[PDB]
C-alpha cells in the first residue's frame, strides 16, 4: 500500500501570504496525488488531482506542485477562509491512501 | 491489388457505430494461450482486415508476463492475427522486431515499421512486402517513436509521423513519405502544435488527416493535415472546448485553436477523431482523471469553431470498465460511394490499477460508422481479475 | 462459383439418413482448448461446408465458463470452423459480433447477419464478403432475432427472417430479401401462424422452404415458403398430429393446419421438417416433456393432411442421451441429379439439467439423406459430466 | 520462381546490422507448446524466410525433454516454421528426419538433406520438393555429417560440404554437387584446412563461400570457396589474427593463412564470416573459454592479411548472456542492386551450465546488413531458468 506521509500537523500564516504543504508517499505515483481541503464541519472537496489540475470552480490561488514521492500544494492569499485540514491522497494504485491531514490557522 | 491505391472518396454520414469486432483476449486468456500483447490497431489489406499490437513474448498466464507494464524490451515484435481472434502464440504473424510501430499497405503490398534498441541508440527499420528495405537513427537520442495505429497511403505514398525528443520538452517530430520502401522525402514539424506524439490516421479526398497527443503540455489535440502528392503538411489544434486528450481538465466554453489548452502537464493517451466539417465525431475517455469509458460524440464543426459542444453522444464503454489508447482506421478497400469510418479501442487491464496480478495487456474493441441511427451497447474487455489468482 | 446460384433440382429420395459429421467438442474440451458454443448450424460454401455456433468468449475449461446458459451477452460471435473439428481457440474464425445469427453463400460470397446490443436497443448487421454493409434497428424493441441456421439464396436473392417483440405475445416477426448484401425488400408476417420464432430453411425447385417455433401458444411449426422471385411468402401449419415441437402434448389423432395445436404455453425448441409430400421427414425430441433423443419420421404428406401418421423412423439420439436445437442445411454446390437433404442436432450439456458444472456447452451431430435404407446407430454427445469435476 | 537462380548481385555495404527477426522460443515455452530445438539456422524461399532447427521430440514443458543434450536420437527432425514465431507442436513442418541438415532451395523448389542412424551405419537423404531422390552411405562409417545451416545455389547446383570421419583425426570431408536431387558431382577436401566441420555459407558474383570449424588443432576458420559452375573448389584458413572460433587462445599479432593457428584442441563452435575485402566483417563470441555473447567486427581484408584488425564493432549479445551457433544466410531473392548480407545466433539455454533444469534448448536472434550506421541494442534469448523449477 503506498502511505501518504504529512508533516507538518499543523501550519500558519498570515491573511494574504504563502503556504505550502508537504506531502509525501513511499514510492513513486507518477503525480498521481489528489488535494483535498476539508473546512471544519463540512466534506471535503476536490482541490488538484494529477498534483497540478484544479478542479471545476478552486481558484488560481491554489496551485499544484510535486513528482516523485513529493509533493506540495501551494495556497496563495491566504484568506480568513481558507482554515481547513488540507489532505493529500494517493491515485496511483489501489487502496487509495490518505495523509493524515495538515491544518492551517491563519496568524 | 496490383495497382496502387488511391483516396477517393469522402467519409459516409456517421450518424450512430455499430459492432465490427471484438477479440475477447483476455477472457480467453485465462486457459488459452494468448500473448500479452499491449497498443493495438487494427488496418485492413485489400483481402482482409486483422488487429494488430505490440507483443511482450510470453502469455498472459506464463510466468514472464510478471512486468509487462515495462514498454519497452527486446522481446517484443508487432504482430497481426484475424479479425476477432485472440493474438495467440499460434495464429499470430510476426511483422518486424522492436517497440514502436505502424503499418499500412499501399494497393500492392503492405509497409511495416518497427522502431528498436536502447532510448539513445534506438532505430527505425521500414519494412515492405515482408522484406527489409530502409533504416533510420535517431536523430536526437531519445526514444525515437512513430504512429502505434495504421498509416495511409496514397499513389504509393504513405506519411509516417516520427518524434525523437522528449514527451516533456520539445521534442523534434518529423514526417516521413515513403514510397515503396524509400524514404521520398521528409518535412520538420510544421505548424502551430508544441509537441506531437503518437498520431492515428485516415484518409478522404485526397487528404491524410492525423489527431495525436500533446504529451508536453496540452489537453487538446494536435491534428496534422497532410497532402500525400505534394508531401506537404500542417499543424493545429481542435478547436472545440470537448476536450479529448486525458487527463483532463473540465470543459471550457472557448477552448484554443493555435495552442495548448492547458490544465494538464506530460501526460496523455493516443486517441482519434474524424474531423469533417458538420460530420465531425471525436472520441474521449468518459473519466476527466483516468482511463476509464469511451464516448463519441458529435460536435459539428470541432476543428475551427472555438465555440463546439456535441449534438449528439454514442458510448463505447462505460465508465464502470477500463479504456486505453484509440485509434483510427478504415477499409480503404470496401466497395461503395464512400468511406466506412472506424476505431478501436484498447482495454487495458492488470497494472497499475489492477494491481493483485503482475501483468498488464489488453482487448480491442472496434466500431465502424453506421449511417442509419442505430441502438448503442457498451462493451466491456470482460474478465474477472480474481480468477487469475 | 463466379455466378449466383439458382435452386434448380428437388430434394433425392429421403429413405434413411447417413452420418455426415460430428465434432466431439464436448469430449475433446475437457483438454483441448475449446470454446464454449451454443446455437450450431452448419452452411456450406461451393467449395467447403463448416460448422457454425455462436461462441461465449470462453474455453469450456476456463473459469469464465461459468454461467454460459446466459444467451445473451456481450463476449459471443458467430464462429466456424471446418467440417467436424471442434470450435477451438486457435481454429475458430470469426464472422461478425453479437447474440443470434444466420449465414449463407449466394452463390457468388457469403452473407453473414450478426444481431447485438441491449434488449431494447438491439441491431443487425449485415455483414456480405466479410465486410459490413447493412445495419438494421430495432422495430419493436424487444430481443431483435434472426435464424440460428442457414440462410437460403435464389439468384442472388437470400430470405432471412427476424422476429422483435416478445415469444409470449404477439411478435412483430418480418421477412427481409437482401441482394448482395442490401435490402431489396421486406414483409410483415403474412399467413395464418400465431408467432414466428426462429426459423430453419431449405430450398428446391425455386421455393425456399422453412419449418419454424410457435414459442407463443403452439405445440405444432408454423412453416413459412418464400418465393424468392416474387418476394412474395405464406405461413401455415404442418397439418400432422405428429408434435414436433418440445415440450409437448400427446399426439392427436388430428391435428389442426390453421391455427396452433394447443397444450403447451410459452415454451419451444428450434426445429427442423422437410416437406416433399410423400416424401416427407419430420425430426422431433423422443421426450415429450424434454431435449432428450432425436427421432425421424417419414409421415407422408404431413404438411397438409390433417390425420398423417408414421410409416418410418430413424432414430438419431437415444431418449437417454441429450438433444438440443436443430436446424436444417443442404449442400447446394453437390453434384448430382438432387438435393441431398441434411440436418444437424445441437447435443446441449451442462446446466441446467447437469448442474454439477457451472457452463453450458454442446456437441453438433450431423446426418444427410441417403436412398438406400441403411441400418441405424445412434450418435450421443459422449462426456461424462464427471471428469470436469 | 519458375527458373532456377543465378547468384548476380555482390554483397551491399556493411556498415552496421539492423534485426531481422528473433522468436522468443524459450520465454514463450514455460507456457505454450514449444520444441525442444537446437542447431538451428534460416533460409529463404522466394516467397518467405523461416527458422529451420532440428527438433527433439519433446515440448521444453513436457517430462521427455529431459536430456535434449543428446545430438542424437532417432527423435529429430528438420522443421520449420514461420519467421519469429516459436518451433511449436502446432506451427512446425517437418521436412526430413535425422540428426544434421543442410536445406536450400534451388530457384525452383527446395532441397533438403537430412542424415540419420546410427554412428557407424548412418546415412544420408537429399529431399528435392518434399519427395526423397537420392540416398548417400557413410564413406567412413563415423558419424557422417552436414551443414546445420542453408547451403547455396547457383544455375540449378547447390554445393553440400559433409564430413565422415573424427572430430579429433583427420576426417573424410567431401563435397557433393547436387542439381535438381541428384548426384552431379562431388570432390575431397583439397587445399590447406586440416578438417572441415560444419559449414555455414553464402553466394556473391558465382562463388559460394564458406567459414566452418576446425574441431580438430584450429582456433582459426578454414574457408571454402566453391565455384558452382567448375565445380570445383579451394579451402585456406583467415588470416587475421582477430580468432573466431571458440574455445579461444588470447589474439596473436600475426595469426596463420594456412596452417591452424594453434591453442586449443578438439573443440569449436559452427561459426560465419562475410568475407568481401574491406567490407569484411568476423562474427566470434565474447568469451575466450564458453559460449557467451556475440560480436560482429569490421577486420578489413581479413582473410588474406595476416596482421589485421577491427576496424569497427556490434554487440549483438552481451557477454553476460548466452550465445551459440551461427551461420549465414540471404535472402537471395530480394529486390535491388545487392545482397543484403545476415546471420542468426543461437541462444543456448539449459544444461550443462544452467544444470537446473535437465533440458537443453534455445532461441534464434538474427540480424541482416544495414549500410546506414545504425545504432546498437544488444539481444538476450531472456528466459528466467528459475521458472522452469
Ligand atoms: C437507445 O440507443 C440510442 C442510440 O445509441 C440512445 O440515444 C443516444 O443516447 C445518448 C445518451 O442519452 C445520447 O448522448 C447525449 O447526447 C447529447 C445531445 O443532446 C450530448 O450532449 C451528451 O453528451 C454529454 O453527456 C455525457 C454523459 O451522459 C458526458 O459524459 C459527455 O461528456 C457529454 O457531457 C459533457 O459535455 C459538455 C462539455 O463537457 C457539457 O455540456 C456537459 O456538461 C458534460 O460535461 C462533463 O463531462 C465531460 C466528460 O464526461 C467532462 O470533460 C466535463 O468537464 C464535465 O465533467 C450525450 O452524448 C445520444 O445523443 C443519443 N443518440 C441518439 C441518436 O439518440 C437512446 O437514448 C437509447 N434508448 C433506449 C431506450 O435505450
Ligand atoms: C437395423 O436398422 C434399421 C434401419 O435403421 C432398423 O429399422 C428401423 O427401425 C425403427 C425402429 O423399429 C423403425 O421405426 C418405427 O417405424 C414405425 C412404422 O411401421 C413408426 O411408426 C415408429 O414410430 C414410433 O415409434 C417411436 C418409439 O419406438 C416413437 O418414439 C415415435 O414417436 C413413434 O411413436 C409415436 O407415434 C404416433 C404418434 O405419436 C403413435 O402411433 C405412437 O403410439 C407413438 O406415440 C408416443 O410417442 C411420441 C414420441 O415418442 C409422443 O409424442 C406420443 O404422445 C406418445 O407418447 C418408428 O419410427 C423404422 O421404421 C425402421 N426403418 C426401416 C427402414 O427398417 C432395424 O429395425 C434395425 N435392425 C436391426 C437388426 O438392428
Ligand atoms: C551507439 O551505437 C553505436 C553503433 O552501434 C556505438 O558504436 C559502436 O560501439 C562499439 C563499442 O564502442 C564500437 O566497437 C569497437 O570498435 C573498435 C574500433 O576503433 C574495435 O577495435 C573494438 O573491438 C574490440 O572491443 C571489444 C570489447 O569492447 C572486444 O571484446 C573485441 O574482441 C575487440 O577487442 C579485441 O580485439 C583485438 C584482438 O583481440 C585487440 O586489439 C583487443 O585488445 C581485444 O582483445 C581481447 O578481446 C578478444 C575477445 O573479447 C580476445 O579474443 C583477446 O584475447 C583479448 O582478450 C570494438 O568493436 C564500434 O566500432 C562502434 N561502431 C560505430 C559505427 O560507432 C556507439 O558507441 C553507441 N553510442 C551510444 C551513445 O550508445
Ligand atoms: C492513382 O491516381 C493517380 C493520380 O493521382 C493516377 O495516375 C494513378 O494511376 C492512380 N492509380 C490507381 C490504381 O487508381
Ligand atoms: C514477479 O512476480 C512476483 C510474484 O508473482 C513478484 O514478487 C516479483 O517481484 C515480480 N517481478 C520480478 C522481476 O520477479
Ligand atoms: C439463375 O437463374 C436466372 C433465372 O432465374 C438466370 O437469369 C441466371 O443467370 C441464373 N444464374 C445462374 C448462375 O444459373
Ligand atoms: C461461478 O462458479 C462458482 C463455483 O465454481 C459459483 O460458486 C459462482 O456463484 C458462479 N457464478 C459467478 C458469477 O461467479
Ligand atoms: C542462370 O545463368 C545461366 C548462365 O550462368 C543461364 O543460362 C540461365 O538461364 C540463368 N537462369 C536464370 C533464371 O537467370
Ligand atoms: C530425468 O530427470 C530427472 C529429474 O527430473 C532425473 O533425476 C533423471 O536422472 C533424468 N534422466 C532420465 C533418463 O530419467
Ligand atoms: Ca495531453
Ligand atoms: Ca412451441
Ligand atoms: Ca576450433
Amino acid at each position: 500500500d503506498i502511505v501518504m506521509t504529512q508533516s507538518p500537523k499543523f501550519m500558519s500564516t498570515s491573511v494574504g501570504d504563502r503556504v505550502t504543504i508537504t506531502c509525501k508517499a513511499s514510492q513513486d505515483v507518477s503525480t498521481a496525488v489528489v488535494w483535498y481541503q476539508q473546512k471544519p464541519g463540512q466534506s471535503p472537496k476536490l482541490l488538484i488531482y494529477w498534483a497540478s489540475t484544479r478542479h471545476i470552480g478552486v481558484p488560481d490561488r491554489f496551485a499544484g506542485s510535486g513528482s516523485g514521492t513529493d509533493y506540495t500544494l501551494t495556497i496563495s492569499s491566504v484568506q480568513a477562509e481558507d482554515l481547513a485540514l488540507y489532505y493529500c491522497q494517493q491515485h496511483y494504485s489501489p487502496p487509495w491512501t490518505f495523509g493524515g491531514g495538515t491544518k492551517l490557522e491563519i496568524k | 491489388i496490383r495497382d496502387f491505391n488511391n483516396l477517393t472518396k469522402g467519409l459516409c454520414t456517421i450518424n450512430s457505430w455499430h459492432i465490427y469486432g471484438k477479440d475477447n483476449a483476455v477472457r480467453i486468456g485465462e486457459d488459452s494461450d494468448v500473448l500479452v500483447t499491449r497498443e493495438p490497431y487494427v488496418s485492413c489489406d485489400p483481402d482482409e482486415c486483422r488487429f494488430y499490437a505490440l507483443s511482450q513474448g510470453t502469455t498472459i498466464r506464463g510466468k514472464h508476463s510478471n512486468g509487462t507494464i515495462h514498454d519497452r524490451s527486446q522481446y517484443r515484435a508487432l504482430i497481426s492475427w484475424p479479425l476477432s481472434s485472440p493474438p495467440t502464440v499460434y495464429n499470430s504473424r510476426v511483422e518486424c522486431i522492436g517497440w514502436s510501430s505502424t503499418s499500412c499497405h499501399d494497393g500492392k503490398t503492405r509497409m511495416s515499421i518497427c522502431i528498436s534498441g536502447p532510448n539513445n541508440n534506438a532505430s527505425a527499420v521500414i519494412w515492405y512486402n515482408r522484406r527489409p528495405v530502409t533504416e533510420i537513427n535517431t536523430w536526437a537520442r531519445n526514444i525515437l517513436r512513430t504512429q502505434e495505429s495504421e498509416c495511409v497511403c496514397h499513389n504509393g505514398v504513405c506519411p509516417v509521423v516520427f518524434t525523437d525528443g522528449s514527451a516533456t520538452g520539445p521534442a523534434e517530430t518529423r514526417i516521413y513519405y515513403f514510397k515503396e520502401g524509400k524514404i521520398l522525402k521528409w518535412e520538420p514539424l510544421a505548424g502551430t502544435a508544441k509537441h506531437i506524439e503518437e498520431c492515428s490516421c485516415y484518409g478522404e479526398r485526397a487528404e491524410i488527416t492525423c489527431t495525436c497527443r500533446d504529451n508536453w503540455q496540452g489537453s487538446n489535440r494536435p491534428v496534422i493535415r497532410i497532402d500525400p502528392v505534394a508531401m506537404t503538411h500542417t499543424s493545429q489544434y481542435i478547436c472545440s472546448p470537448v476536450l479529448t486528450d486525458n487527463p483532463r481538465p473540465n470543459d471550457p466554453t472557448v477552448g484554443k485553436c493555435n495552442d495548448p489548452y492547458p490544465g494538464n502537464n506530460n501526460n496523455g493517451v493516443k486517441g482519434f477523431s474524424y474531423l469533417d466539417g458538420v460530420n465531425t465525431w471525436l472520441g474521449r475517455t468518459i473519466s476527466r482523471a483516468s482511463r476509464s469509458g469511451y464516448e463519441m460524440l458529435k460536435v459539428p464543426n470541432a476543428l475551427t469553431d472555438d465555440k463546439s459542444k456535441p449534438t449528439q453522444g454514442q458510448t463505447i464503454v462505460l465508465n464502470t470498465d477500463w479504456s486505453g489508447y484509440s485509434g483510427s482506421f478504415m477499409d480503404y478497400w470496401a466497395e461503395g460511394e464512400c468511406y466506412r469510418a472506424c476505431f478501436y479501442v484498447e482495454l487495458i487491464r492488470g497494472r497499475p490499477k489492477e494491481d493483485k496480478v503482475w501483468w498488464t495487456s489488453n482487448s480491442i474493441v472496434s466500431m465502424c460508422s453506421s449511417t442509419e441511427f442505430l441502438g448503442q451497447w457498451d462493451w466491456p474487455d470482460g474478465a474477472k481479475i480474481e480468477y487469475f489468482l
